[PDB]
């Protein structure tokens, strides 16, 4: 699920940017260490809105190491997952062990003890898919997962995923 | 005091002082059993020794919990 | 603490124009 | 004197999303203010909506759509941008409200419910036909709304449906 | 008589134990059991001899104390929810009002008792849509 949440960060600055563009040099930190980074406590964060009005209150220099450390306050839409969610997304990689469902930034594992009895395994095929009566699932299909777990890292997030469950599956 | 000031960096779990955070730093993973939390890690740099006492501490029954915010 | 502190400052490739305030209050 | 507690385990079933996505939320300025939760047509518009704003401030000083938005991300944000593009990407291919007029009429149509922001940004991001299809995708949803209303309004979302 | 029969849990033990069932079988069953077969996605009834799949969602708390009342009750509601007439829906003709609801209760019999489902759940869909 996508969030407008309000962060904080403690920027850490080099004293080779110690001019009148430092506030610029900021602003770049926060969109190159930010953007495209996963937390495990907020979740992936996708873009920093606001960025002209970007709070920088004044910098600490550190005692041993001369850089200025800067506590930067932005909004930024994050991308946090919950397990009992359901989301839509595209397969991406498939084997034995199950199938991949790309949704946004986070990638989905369908286990095979998780997926119904009917879908059955078949490698001779190419690429590989997962086979039933009714659907077939392979690499770009569409399909409607629900995360029955996840586990947070301070930096990375990995979640598992069931079609189990009536109303879940090919879309 | 810079002086005096000039080692060893260690974990210590946001909930429990203690230095008991088993940090997979080659998988960049973070993990205190018994909080059961990975998102709330700090590292400090103290003294081999200091490290040396408070484990000593922790030997004696002693819960020596180091943290970073002043309540 | 300033003497020192822009001294490495300089040596690590910092610009030479000493813009900092020591937080005793604010005091440039 | 602050050790561990039982603490809820995160469910979207239970409406239990942790510590920092509660409720109220206190902002940057200190005021009180409720969650934010977006659908995935209302968070491209917002995400469209700030990077045209990055473009114009460097620059100053439904195929066609993913092309579109590709080369404005290369060209608008930095490097490790491999997660946004994939976003940006992803939300183009799974959003059913296009126009921002569109995404107005949902918030103002779904609003009136009063539901928690969590169920409301569901509604509007899974295409559900029958009730049944939205009170099982969406445990939450059970007993807090009437079967009646429900279906109306999910009639009525895909009557402003559009592509 | 007060336990689980898949379980086996007595209520002696387990004073929390609470039973539900399910339309379509109508099987007691706790509320343990349910969730630990069940929370993952639909699947068979745990009972010996029943086959009939069912869902997590649709499980009920049992009204009547009386299984064959339970399943009577519920085929009536299922019913009176589309044969719905009143005695002016006829113009005051209580012999016409009087079949209409002796037809109504033949339909509900026919159902609990299954004695021509095919046809009758048709007449139930033909009529539904009219
Ligand atoms: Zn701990
Ligand atoms: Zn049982
Ligand atoms: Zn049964």
């Amino acid at each position: 699920m996508f969030f407008i949440k309000d962060l904080s960060l403690n920027i850490t600055l080099h004293p080779s940017f110690f001019g009148p563009r430092m506030k610029q040099y900021l602003k770049t930190k926060l969109l190159e260490e930010v953007e495209g980074s996963c937390t495990g406590k907020f979740g992936y964060i996708l873009c920093v809105l606001d960025y002209d009005n970007i709070d920088i209150q004044r910098g600490r220099i550190l005692p041993t190491d001369g850089s200025a450390e800067f506590n930067v306050k932005y909004r930024a839409v994050v991308f946090k997952p919950f397990k009992g969610e359901v989301v839509d997304g595209t397969v991406v990689s498939c084997s034995q062990h199950g199938f991949e469902v790309q949704v946004g930034p986070m990638k989905v594992f369908v286990t095979k003890h998780l997926m119904p009895q009917d879908l059955t395994f078949n490698a001779g095929s190419n690429p590989p898919s997962y086979q039933s009566s009714e659907d077939v699932i392979t690499i770009k299909s569409r399909i409607r997962v629900k995360i029955e777990g996840c586990i947070s890292q301070v930096s990375s997030i990995h979640a598992i995923g069931s079609i189990k469950e009536d109303y879940l599956g090919a879309i | 005091a810079s002086f005096l000031k000039e080692a060893f960096r260690v974990h210590i779990c946001g909930i429990c002082g203690l230095m008991t955070v088993i940090a997979k730093l080659n998988h960049n993973q973070f993990e205190c059993k018994g909080c059961d939390n990975k998102i709330d890690i700090y590292q400090i740099h103290i003294p081999y020794a200091a490290k040396l006492l408070f484990q000593e501490l922790m030997a004696m029954n002693i819960t020596p919990r180091l943290y970073t915010d002043r309540s | 603490r300033i003497l020192g502190t822009r001294a490495l400052q300089i040596s690590m490739n910092a610009p030479v124009f000493i813009p900092l305030v020591i937080r005793r209050e604010d005091w440039s | 004197r602050r050790l561990k507690k039982v603490e809820e385990e995160e469910n979207a079933a239970t409406l239990q999303l942790g510590q920092e996505f509660q409720l109220k939320q206190i902002n940057h300025q200190g005021e009180e203010e409720e969650l934010i939760a977006l659908n995935l047509s209302e968070a491209r518009l917002v995400i469209k909506e700030a990077l045209v704003e990055r473009r114009r401030a460097f620059k100053r000083s439904r195929e066609k759509e993913l092309e579109s938005i590709d080369v404005l991300l290369e060209q608008t944000t930095g490097g490790n941008n491999k997660d946004l593009k994939n976003t940006m990407q992803y939300l183009t291919n799974f959003s059913r409200f296009r126009d921002q007029e569109t995404v107005g009429a949902v918030i103002q149509l779904l609003k009136s419910t009063g539901l928690h922001p969590f169920e409301v940004a569901q509604l509007g991001s899974l295409a559900c036909d029958t009730a049944d299809e939205a009170k099982t995708l969406i445990p939450s949803l059970n007993n807090k709304i009437s079967d009646d209303e429900l279906e109306r309004i999910l009639k009525e979302l895909s009557n402003l449906e559009t592509l | 008589k007060d336990m689980c029969p898949i379980c086996k849990t007595d209520r002696y033990l387990s004073p929390d134990v609470k039973f539900l069932v399910n339309p379509e079988c109508y099987h007691r069953i706790c509320e343990s059991c349910v969730d630990r077969i069940f929370s993952l996605g639909p699947a068979q009834c745990p009972y010996k001899g029943c086959d009939k799949i069912l869902r997590k969602n649709k499980f009920k708390t049992q009204i009547f104390d009386d299984v064959e009342v339970e399943k009577e009750v519920d085929i009536r509601k299922r019913v009176f929810n589309v044969f719905n007439k009143t005695i002016d829906d006829f113009n005051g003709d209580l012999v016409e009002y009087n079949k209409y609801l002796e037809e109504v209760e033949d339909i509900i019999y026919k159902l609990d008792h299954g004695i021509d489902v095919a046809k009758t759940e048709e007449k139930l869909r033909t009529y539904e849509e009219l």
